[PDB]
């Protein structure tokens, strides 16, 4: 009896802009926005994710959560793909792009209820984004000289470890910066050849001990056992290593060469045949001067027995990804065939031994000041495997953070912990009053949308929101005898753990975010926020 | 009057439903009209997101149960096959023309007089179309004017920040493939290829051709200022004997002898290739040699070619090998035995852009390439789809300017003037009919939908901006001169569309008025809506 | 924003209800307009069916909960007291003006600009109101023109057969009461009386006064020509002693002697009355004597008055005694002792029209009656109610013609010309405002509802007649002379309302344009509806 208007399409559901889908889309995103509000910051919260495979994990990072969540609704998919856009090109800012673009839509609703057109809302953010990106170039304080010093790496890595794993910040900083300095070569004024691969730093973890027992070695570390009867090599430097793609066994013919059995007389000759040939092959290989054979394939029983009499360390590496990085260290090259270890194909390694880590013995691969290595490994130790795995995720994001320091002006930095946020708000309001027209309403709301980051750090830390907000405003608003406002821009949002009062200077704890991450996060989050406002209707149809 | 399993809409309520159904589609598609419009999102249910403001691309991806909108979707399909742009504009013209006629339908006016009044006004619209149109010179030095045509096409489908990026790309794409001395152009010569892992503002124009698979070796040269290009069909990798045989080696050194003896057939062809580089301009500076060779190349030949500093490509698409014949000019060499320096082509700077996941090879700076490439960059999939839709619509819009020498000013200059013309003309002419005056006046009032919609998506008052234009037209008419007036969407006042650089194609507006009139008339000609099997 | 037991319609939702509220009341009253209008039924709930075409009786008998129709009914009641005609005309102007305004409300036009456009156009309508009006001479020999005014008020509510019956009745009723000079006219001097048993087409006009009680006796004269009139206040019947007493008779004949002795006091006054007739024109022909006496008369005196051939009335209405005193001229005689022949009045032929049940005595043919009577005849109560509506509205229509010397031609001549006036004037003037153009154009197009619905009730195509009239007005302006054009309902073409004799009162049209504008203005000023305290 009661008719229905607005839907002529196949009994589907399509929200017209007159029904306020944009307000409904922001409300659906607000549910996801509140998830990240308890994430960012060292005081943030961890979320338990129960996988469909029956595995329970817990992580702070929201980008890992979005991958474990099934995203369908179109307004949410925009920020998920925008989060993946933040995941590429940098290893930090996952919680930054989600909270920022979420608040830009929150303040946009107050303009929609006012009646301000969505196109005039997008035009306001685009003009305010260019004002922000231009101002952030002048808001830079220091710049990393790319000296590659350990102390210079401690300045960048320390704030990256924060907001993910807290309390391990100073302990993991010495472990990460040591392995990075091993991969970073010694050069200056050369920007043509890129370097510092992420895969160049391997992270292994063994249960037992604590972070105090964790060390840093130069080389790859393998979990597999020393299959051969030789547990470790001598202390003499530069041992030759041969990488074999072919398994260790009697050689075959490139044409056919299929083993067939007819009479028992042939079976007795097959055993003695493989006995004499393998003994002849392993001999000549060991006679070439190579004391370590890395086999990418299986190892025969007789082939392993003869190499044990010659004192040859046998270590099997079935993973081809580890053999590629092994070539960048020892210098050896994989041979598809077997029996011809050319000395030009042979590499050199100083020390190959087997060490007991966490109670289990593993054969490592390393060096001391020779046959330089482009690959390093971090050995982590801990009692809880769960939290120890989250340490590996914080280190991998710290390695990607060092990759953020490169030629495209990565060394530029800005004070973090809400110090730049509050200062940028007052600088955008300076642009608001100077820009006439209706843009003033959108520019001011664009600056208010940056209040979510400082309020987030104060809310998750247990601090009083009503007390911290004016302390941030009164600190960055001062009266100076001149145009430039002088001594102290360093007042941030203070995460205490202590008792008494107030905010702190960024120079005290040296906790800051680089300009490359913050400038890229704002440009992507604003473009993603203006994108959601561009869709006033969605239509689903059969493919 | 019924049988089993039948439904019929008979009286005038049938036409009221068809118009109302068309009025529902109008309200949906009027939001994306113009550069101030909105960007609609589509979901196929499998998780694919597509962002486009084009009318047909939306209508083809949506399934419509309403039979009236299906005819509009079929009509918008013929508009892209002819005009290629303005499918949304046709929808806005059909719907409002039915709404304005619906007012007269309730008055008791028969639809024939309504449809005949639209055909008479369409004939007068074509007469005004020839007088209002502007004849643009065929000169190719008009790029300054082409910068205005590019903005008219780009500003609709982009945020207007990608306009400055895509304006030199699209404009250089059309004129480069455009043949001199007033010949035609081929849009197929401009290749559109999408890539990931870079921002959309980094989109650049490629004068030559780009290839996917690059040379894999650490010592390959980064850039070569000038090089001689070789197109080879011969496999440079390890091969096998043409007849069945086998390699039986007593020792490991004998196996290398049998392997080198078989590669010697390839090595004999390899020596002829490397010696040809020293044969022509070997010691000469600003000279090089590149191997685009189609079939595979073993790492043994890659090490030899690296010592000579020769770029070696392998595993190339068969279609791209034929494109290099036009772009580079070098002929395809089927056999190295017949290889000669006259077969090789010449190219300009060839530099390999190295990204970790993807390696790029640039054939650009060619003497007579006659083929362009537009490399579209984006991080996500929807960023590539929105830009590609702007490029495909941007290349055809500029192509219609060189093909059709007639141009029309945009910003509603043709719509507002023709609406004012037909209203004042029929009163002075009076040569149609007395009852036709309703159909003529309804069509003139239906032409105002576009200038009212452009300011509706902009948010400005449509009544205020229309009165300012009517005051300027009346002042220009009393001044006895020719002044083209249009609506400025940014400021909100009027503007001269010739100075502001907002231009619409002649073929787009010619088939829009004729197309929208014929489709909207056929909907009014429907007496009864029959439904069978429902 | 709500509390229990409350209802609120806000944010333009009240406008959609109020405009629909006018469309519902309009479509009901759209049926009856002009002479082609329709008849409706009004049930009072007591079982009495009343059929009338007057919008005044309709709006009062129907109960409407819609508050929009309440203001229309209340304002029309003020128009019915002032104008007295055109109740439907005001409603049709209000409803259509809101329909044309609601179309602009959907466009986003603020209602204040819409109401301001109505007030500006109303002020310009008053200027054309004084220019378009025709000044009629003050001569009372204009009855020929009064025949045209009569047909205007008659043909609307009747089959046009009662028009020829009521045309000489209404026209003679006004001019007989109205003395020749400029003074005034009194509608109270015209009595409205209804009788049964005879067809409505036999309705006649009474120059004198009509009364019910006649002389009761078989021998009394039925027709007496040119007789003297006596107004007598004293009781001629038998009287009793003011104090309690009794009649004691000793003999049977004494009982009649005591009764004759008490009546002798009344018989003494009876002898003085009959001596007056014997003193003045006793045997003289063409002269008579009539007793209108107010109090009762016993049958004994009626038998005595019959032998003298005296018409004797008894138990006369008190109001009629004073009216017959002014009509006949004879003074009221309280006591017979003061009776004199100089007090007697004079009247013409007095004849009794006697049906089966009732007797009708006529006072007509009077020297200076100064009072008329309209006796309405009908077989049922349907013809008596419909004729009474035509007489009351017919007398007030001619009354406004003598009071207001200005007259306007009807048949849509005022509405079509003014609508064409504001169309051409606003384009030439352009001195109001740009946004006001919507309110002015909506007001000009809304006044077309009367000429459109007038021919729509006739059955002829409204689009055809409005085109021929508009073409005739354009041909009249091209010839450069004054031509008044109006619609012809019988034929369907145009005509001259001055020749056809269709005229509309100036005061009716002055308050119709001003009234309907103020009604629709206050309705558009309502943004939100609120129901509280219920």
């Amino acid at each position: 009896q009661n008719p229905n208007a607005g839907l002529f399409k196949q009994g589907y559901n399509s929200y017209s802009n007159a029904d306020g889908q944009i307000i409904k889309s922001i409300a659906a995103i607000r549910e996801l926005h509140q998830m990240c509000l308890t994430s960012m910051g060292p005081c943030g919260r961890n979320k338990i994710i129960v996988n469909h495979l029956g595995k329970i994990i817990i992580t702070n990072d929201a980008a890992t959560m979005l991958r474990e969540l099934d995203i369908v609704h179109p307004a949410v998919k925009v920020l998920v793909m925008a989060t993946e856009q933040q995941k590429i090109d940098m290893g930090d800012g996952t919680n930054l792009v989600m909270i920022l673009a979420g608040e830009l839509l929150n303040v946009s609703e107050k303009l929609i209820s006012m009646g301000l057109s969505a196109v005039e809302i997008i035009q306001g953010y685009n003009m305010a984004r260019k004002f922000t990106l231009k101002e952030l170039d002048e808001m830079v304080v220091g710049e990393i000289t790319d000296k590659n010093d350990k102390n210079e790496l401690l300045k960048m890595i320390k704030p990256v470890i924060s907001s993910k794993k807290y309390g391990s910040e100073d302990i993991l900083s010495e472990l990460v910066s040591e392995a990075v300095s091993h991969v970073l070569p010694v050069a200056q004024q050369a920007g043509e050849i890129p370097y510092f691969n992420v895969d160049s730093i391997r992270v292994v973890k063994i249960m037992g001990g604590s972070l105090s027992n964790s060390t840093v070695i130069k080389g790859m570390v393998f979990n597999r056992e020393p299959e051969g009867h030789v547990k470790s090599l001598s202390e003499d430097k530069k041992h030759k290593v041969a990488v074999f793609t072919c398994p260790l066994d009697i050689a075959n013919t490139e044409t056919k060469g299929t083993v067939l059995l007819h009479n028992a007389q042939e079976m007795l000759d097959f055993s003695k045949g493989e006995e004499k040939q393998i003994d002849a092959m392993m001999k000549e290989i060991a006679d070439m001067g190579v004391e370590c054979i890395v086999a990418g394939a299986g190892v025969g029983e007789l082939a392993l027995h003869y190499l044990n009499r010659y004192g040859i360390l046998v270590l099997k590496v079935p993973s081809k990804f580890e053999l590629r990085r092994l070539c960048r260290v020892c210098g050896a090259t994989p041979l598809p065939r077997l029996g011809a270890p050319t000395p030009e194909e042979l590499g050199l390694v100083e020390t190959v031994k087997t060490m007991e880590i966490g109670g289990d013995r593993v054969t490592v691969f390393k060096q001391e000041q020779g046959e330089i290595s482009r690959t390093s490994t971090i050995i982590l130790r801990g009692a809880t495997q769960n939290n120890l795995d989250d340490i590996e995720r914080a280190i991998d994001d710290g390695v990607a953070a060092v990759k953020g320091l490169m030629k495209p002006s990565g060394g530029k930095l800005l004070p973090g912990a809400g110090a730049t946020e509050i200062e940028l708000i007052s600088r955008i309001t300076k642009y608001g009053e100077r820009t006439p027209g209706l843009l003033q309403l959108a520019i001011k709301q664009f600056a208010v949308a940056f209040e979510v980051v400082p309020r987030t750090l104060a809310e998750t830390a247990g601090l009083d929101v009503n007390e911290v907000l004016p302390n941030l405003y009164a600190a960055h608003n001062v009266t100076e005898p001149g145009a430039v406002k002088t001594d102290h821009l360093y007042k941030g949002v203070d995460i205490d753990g202590e008792s008494d009062e107030g905010v702190k200077d960024i120079r005290e704890e040296n906790i800051y975010d680089m300009l490359a991450t913050k400038k890229f996060a704002i440009n992507v989050a604003t473009e993603a926020a203006t994108t959601v406002l561009s869709i006033d209707q969605i239509i689903m149809a059969k493919k | 009057l019924l049988n089993p399993k039948a439904e019929s809409l008979r009286r005038d309520a049938a036409l009221k439903v068809n118009v109302t159904s068309a009025e529902g589609l109008q309200s949906v598609l009027e939001t994306n009209l113009g550069p101030k419009g909105t960007l609609k999102m589509l979901v196929d249910g499998a998780g694919n997101i597509k962002l486009t403001k084009d009318g047909k691309v939306l209508l083809t991806e949506m399934q419509i149960q309403s039979p009236t909108a299906v005819l509009i979707a079929r009509a918008a399909a013929a508009q892209d096959e002819i005009t290629g742009d303005g499918t949304t504009t046709v929808v806005c013209l059909v719907g409002e023309l039915l709404r304005q006629a619906h007012r007269f339908i309730q008055e008791g006016v028969h639809p024939r007089i309504i449809t005949d009044g639209f055909e008479i006004a369409r004939k007068e619209s074509m007469k005004f179309l020839d007088e209002f149109k502007i004849s643009k010179t065929n000169l190719s030095n008009d790029r300054e004017f082409l910068l205005q045509v590019a903005r008219s096409s780009l500003l609709t489908k982009v945020d207007a920040d990608l306009t400055e990026v895509l304006t030199p790309i699209v404009t250089d794409a059309v004129l480069s493939v455009y043949d001199a001395q007033a010949d035609n152009l081929d849009l197929h010569m401009v290749e559109i290829m999408q890539m990931q892992h870079l921002s959309p503002k980094d989109t650049t124009f490629i004068k030559g051709l780009v290839l996917d698979h690059g040379g894999r070796h650490p010592d390959m040269p980064t850039r070569v200022k000038n090089a001689y290009v070789l197109i080879l069909n011969v496999s440079l990798e390890y091969e096998k004997t043409e007849v069945n045989s086998g390699f039986f080696y007593s020792s490991a050194d004998q196996r290398d002898k049998l392997a080198a003896s078989e590669r010697k057939f390839v090595d004999a062809k390899l020596k002829k290739i490397i010696d040809l580089k020293n044969e022509v301009c070997g010691m000469d500076p600003d000279k090089g040699f590149v191997i685009i060779n189609q079939k595979g190349i073993d790492p043994m030949s890659l090490d030899v070619f690296a010592k000579h500093n020769i770029l070696a490509l392998r595993r190339a698409k068969r279609r791209n090998m034929e494109r290099l014949q036009l772009v580079t000019g070098g002929e395809a060499q089927n056999s190295v035995e017949d290889l000669s320096p006259q077969i090789l082509g010449f190219s300009g700077l060839v530099y390999q852009e190295t990204i970790g996941e993807e390696k790029f090879t640039y054939v650009t700076e060619n003497t007579d390439p006659k083929s362009c490439t537009i490399l579209i960059k984006g991080s996500t999939h929807y960023a590539l789809a929105q830009t590609k839709d702007a490029v495909r619509d941007g290349l055809r819009a500029v192509a219609n300017v060189l093909k059709d020498k007639n141009i029309i000013p945009g910003a509603g200059a043709f719509y507002i003037a023709l609406s004012r013309y037909l209203r004042s003309a029929n009163m002075n002419k009076l040569g149609a009919k007395g009852k036709t005056k309703t159909g003529i006046e309804a069509f003139a009032e239906a032409l105002l939908v576009i200038p009212k919609t452009l300011v509706k998506n902009s948010g400005f008052d449509p009544l205020d901006v229309l009165a300012m234009v009517e005051d300027e037209l009346d002042d220009a008419q009393d001044s006895d001169e020719t002044r083209y007036v249009g609506v400025d969407l940014n400021i909100g006042d009027s503007c001269d569309p010739t100075i502001e650089g907002i231009w619409d194609s002649y073929r787009v507006l010619r088939n829009a008025i004729t197309g929208a009139t014929g489709i909207a008339s056929n909907l009014l000609l429907c007496d009864e809506l029959l439904r069978a099997g429902r």
